């Protein structure tokens, strides 16, 4: 795997008491060869030596297994009476394979808030480690939300802005598709494809944010070399910050 | 006689050659982020004042 | 690929209240190799990190996939009694080659418009993104128009000005020839060619003007390097601002 | 049996080479894009007044 | 040696897939040929 | 036997909807000695996993 894009950094600015997630991006090295990234054989290790932080393996879930019909028409918003269905995968056709995407990181974390909740109804896991929603009243009712690390993002649904608060447990890593992805359903990615790499921060991780400090991040498939990444992170300088 | 004792050893020199490439792979992609880095850093010293 | 143009930008001037579309120029670098510019297999993303902007992937369509016979003399426009066929689409021959590009991004939205329109009519497409009209009466009785993104262009025919108001839903981008192009059908840019990339934002992203930000594109073809453009912002000062 | 073992670390020797001209192209980009915009800002600054 | 596809096998191109071809006499090794297929560029592409 | 060209590969361009015909070339490795390819006896497999 290389690295494909800038990585970046979410921090609670300008107030930088707090970490909420870093994105990059990642596709097979000079296209020869296609990589299993399902996250029962992959780990992804992250580490923040100054502080002692050491996570050996943060991968639980990934969204290439997904395909767009359980996730389209899925999730709906409610604008007074009226209410509206959100398409969250998107997808295009070349030479007879359906292509599947995700446009931004604000789609992937809805689709994977529904595909958890889903999975946890279908008893297949235990207990999803991220929650979101759009109304906080429900909070008061739910104290377990009180505690863990919390971040919110906007969509836009009938030209209105929908604000989500997105609860995260612990701290994980989820894979989605960006672009050049036709095997929607299988965890592999193919030589030429662009996937989407994100961190979400639990309350441990989340504590204060980094500063003058290296972070690294490690992903291992199961066959070939694994992709080193190593920043040393200045101060933030913006609600999103590029540190790679 | 000849046919095993061979393959044994093509079987070791393989994954002796497959380590080293692991190895190479990994490592070159380390020290090209860390030129990335570097040239980044670079470009902000020249530019900040 | 390397930027071969200045980078193009433009808002509601005066008022600067809400963003509309950028334009750039592309070329392969060097006149070296050909680069595959398929919607399906390249992502172009955009971030304006200052505000938390972040877009994974926003090409969706190119025209280097349409041939000239598809767009022109297909859009026509009412003066009075008399009905005049546009061509949009120009070309040239040299060595047998028919070479074919867009004058203007005007004739460029125009000639997608048709193709996305046509597209969801054969049903190849479940929604257009963008909605192009002349006449603003239409609107009343489409009140999903009313909510997203809306800019205006104007082109002459028969010596008069037509006004064309182009509705947009969501940010997205698309690639279109502009010179040195004889594989129409293909979306291959070959060596010597010129490819102009336009972004269109949606209610989104529109909100309000970028100011004293750092804007990011990338394009990230499926072979080979990607391209990173990267501009801080200060105010815009015309209807189209130069960025870059 | 060497056909095979020196075959592995080509592979890998050219895929390292390959990730290094991926990030100085890239880098490149980005960084002359930086002057460009450079040079139209010291162009402003000198002619504003 | 020339391959050519009948309607079966001609009905969509190969793109993002690997297409692995065998010779096999009846002395002797087998050639094994294998290409993973981009998106062909022209009315002839060259993939291996 | 050795492959000894490039493999060629024919479709219905632009519209790659439809694929045509494959062409390569091979001949005998180093030199060595003759290989039969008569069609009663020979088999060529053909794979798209
Ligand atoms: C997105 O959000 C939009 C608002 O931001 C929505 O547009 C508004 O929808 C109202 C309900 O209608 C829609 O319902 C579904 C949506 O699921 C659509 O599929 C339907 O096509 C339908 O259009 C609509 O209200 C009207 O319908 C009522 C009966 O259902 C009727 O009582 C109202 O009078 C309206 O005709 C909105 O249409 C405008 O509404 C305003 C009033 S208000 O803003 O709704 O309160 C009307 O203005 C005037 O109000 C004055 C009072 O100051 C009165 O004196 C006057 O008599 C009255 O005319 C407008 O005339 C009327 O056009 C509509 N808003 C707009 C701007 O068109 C949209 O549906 C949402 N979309 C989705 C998919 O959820
Ligand atoms: C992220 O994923 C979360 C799950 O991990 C989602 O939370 C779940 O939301 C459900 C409703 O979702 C819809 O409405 C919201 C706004 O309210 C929209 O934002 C969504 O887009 C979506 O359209 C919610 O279902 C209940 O509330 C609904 C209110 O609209 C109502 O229509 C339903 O009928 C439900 O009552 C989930 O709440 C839990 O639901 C389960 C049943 S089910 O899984 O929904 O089928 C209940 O279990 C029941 O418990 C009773 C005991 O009280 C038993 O007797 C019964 O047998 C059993 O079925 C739970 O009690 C109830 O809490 C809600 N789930 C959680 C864990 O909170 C979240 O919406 C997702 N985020 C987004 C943006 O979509
Ligand atoms: C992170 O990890 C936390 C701890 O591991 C999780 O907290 C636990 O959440 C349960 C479900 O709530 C949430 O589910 C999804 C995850 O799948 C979340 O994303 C949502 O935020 C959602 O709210 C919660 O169960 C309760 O809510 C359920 C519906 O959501 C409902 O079906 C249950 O019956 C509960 O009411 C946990 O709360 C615990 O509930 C158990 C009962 S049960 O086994 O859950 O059914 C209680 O045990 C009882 O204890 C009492 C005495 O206290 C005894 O009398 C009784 O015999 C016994 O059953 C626990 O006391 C009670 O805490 C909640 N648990 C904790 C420890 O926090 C969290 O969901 C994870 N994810 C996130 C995003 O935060
Ligand atoms: C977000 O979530 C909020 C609470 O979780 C929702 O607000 C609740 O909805 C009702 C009011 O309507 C609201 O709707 C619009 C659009 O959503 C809001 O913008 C408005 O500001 C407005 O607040 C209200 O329900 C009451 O009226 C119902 C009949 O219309 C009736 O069935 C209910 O029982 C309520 O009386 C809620 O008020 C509280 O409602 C809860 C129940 S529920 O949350 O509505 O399901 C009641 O709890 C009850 O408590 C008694 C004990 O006294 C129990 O015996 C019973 O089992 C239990 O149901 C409260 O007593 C009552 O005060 C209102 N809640 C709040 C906190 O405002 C809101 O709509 C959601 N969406 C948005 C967009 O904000
Ligand atoms: C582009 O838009 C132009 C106008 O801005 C158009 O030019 C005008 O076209 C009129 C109709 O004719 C054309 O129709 C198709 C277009 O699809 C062409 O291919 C044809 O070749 C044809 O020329 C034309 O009107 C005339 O034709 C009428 C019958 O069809 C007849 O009733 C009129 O009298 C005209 O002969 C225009 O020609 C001029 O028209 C004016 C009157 S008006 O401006 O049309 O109303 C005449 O002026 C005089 O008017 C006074 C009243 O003040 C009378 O008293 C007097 O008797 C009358 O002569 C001119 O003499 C006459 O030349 C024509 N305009 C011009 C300046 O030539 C053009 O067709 C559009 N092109 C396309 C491709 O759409
Ligand atoms: C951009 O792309 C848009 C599509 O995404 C275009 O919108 C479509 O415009 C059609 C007419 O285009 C011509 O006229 C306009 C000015 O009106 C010119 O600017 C154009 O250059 C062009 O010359 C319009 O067709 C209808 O209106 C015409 C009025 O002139 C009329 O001649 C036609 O006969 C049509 O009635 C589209 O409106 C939709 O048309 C479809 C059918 S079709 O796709 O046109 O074949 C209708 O579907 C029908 O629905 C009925 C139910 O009511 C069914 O029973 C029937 O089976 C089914 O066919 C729609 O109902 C009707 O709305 C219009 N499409 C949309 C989505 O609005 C736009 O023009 C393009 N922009 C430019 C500048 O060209
Ligand atoms: C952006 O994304 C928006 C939401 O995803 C799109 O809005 C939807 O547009 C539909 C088509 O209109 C437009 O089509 C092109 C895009 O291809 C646009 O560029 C043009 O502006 C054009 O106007 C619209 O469908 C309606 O118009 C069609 C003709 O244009 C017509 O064939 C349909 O039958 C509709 O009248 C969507 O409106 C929705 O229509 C469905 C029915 S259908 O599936 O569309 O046929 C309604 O469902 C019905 O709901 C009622 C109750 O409300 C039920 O009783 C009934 O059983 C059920 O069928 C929806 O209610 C209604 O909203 C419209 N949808 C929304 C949510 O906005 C938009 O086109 C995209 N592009 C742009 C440029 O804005
Ligand atoms: C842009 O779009 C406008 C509306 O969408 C168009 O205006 C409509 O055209 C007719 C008038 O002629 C116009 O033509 C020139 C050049 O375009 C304009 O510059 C002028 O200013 C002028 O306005 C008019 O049609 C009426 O007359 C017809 C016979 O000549 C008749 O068939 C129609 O039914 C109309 O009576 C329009 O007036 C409205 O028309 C709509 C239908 S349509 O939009 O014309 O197709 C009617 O809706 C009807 O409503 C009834 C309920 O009462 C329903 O039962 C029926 O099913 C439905 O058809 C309205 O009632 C009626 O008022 C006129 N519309 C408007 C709003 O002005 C215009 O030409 C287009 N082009 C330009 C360049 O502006
Ligand atoms: C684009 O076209 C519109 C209309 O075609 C122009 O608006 C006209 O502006 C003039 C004065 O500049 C007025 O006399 C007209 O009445 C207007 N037309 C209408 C229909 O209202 C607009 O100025 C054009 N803009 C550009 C930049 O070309």
């Amino acid at each position: 795997l290389s690295l494909s894009g800038n990585v970046l950094y979410a921090v609670n600015y300008p107030t930088n008491t707090k970490s909420y997630w870093m994105y990059f991006t990642v596709s097979p090295s000079s296209g020869v060869s296609s990589v299993d990234l399902s996250p029962s054989t992959t780990a992804i290790s992250f580490t923040a030596a100054s502080r002692g932080v050491s996570l050996s393996n943060i991968y639980q879930f990934s969204l290439l297994s997904v395909l767009p019909s359980q996730v389209n028409n899925k999730v709906q918003v409610k604008l007074g009476t009226s209410i509206i269905n959100l398409t969250l995968a998107f997808s295009s056709n070349s030479a007879g394979q359906t292509y599947v995407y995700y446009s931004d990181p604000n789609y992937a974390l809805l689709a994977l808030n529904y595909t958890l909740g889903q999975e946890v109804k279908g008893g297949q896991l235990t207990s999803s480690p991220l929650y979101i929603i759009s109304n906080t009243s429900i909070v008061a009712s739910k104290p377990w939300l009180k505690n863990d690390n919390v971040f919110t993002f906007n969509i836009s649904v009938n030209g209105t802005e929908v604000e989500y608060y997105a609860y995260v447990n612990k701290t994980f890593a989820f894979t989605y598709p960006v672009s050049g992805f036709p095997l929607a359903g299988s965890d592999i990615a193919p030589a030429g494809s662009v996937i989407g790499v994100m961190i979400l921060f639990g309350p441990g991780e989340a504590t204060n944010v980094f500063q003058y400090e290296t972070v690294t991040i490690q992903i291992t498939p199961n066959i070939g070399s694994p992709l080193t990444i190593s920043q040393y992170i200045y101060q933030p300088d913006g609600k999103v910050t590029v540190i790679g | 006689l000849a046919g095993l004792d061979t393959a044994i050893i093509l079987i070791a020199f393989i994954i002796t050659a497959a380590v080293l490439a692991y190895v190479a792979v990994n490592m070159g992609l380390f020290v090209t982020q860390k030129a990335k880095t570097t040239i980044n850093k670079g470009e902000e010293t020249a530019s900040t004042a």
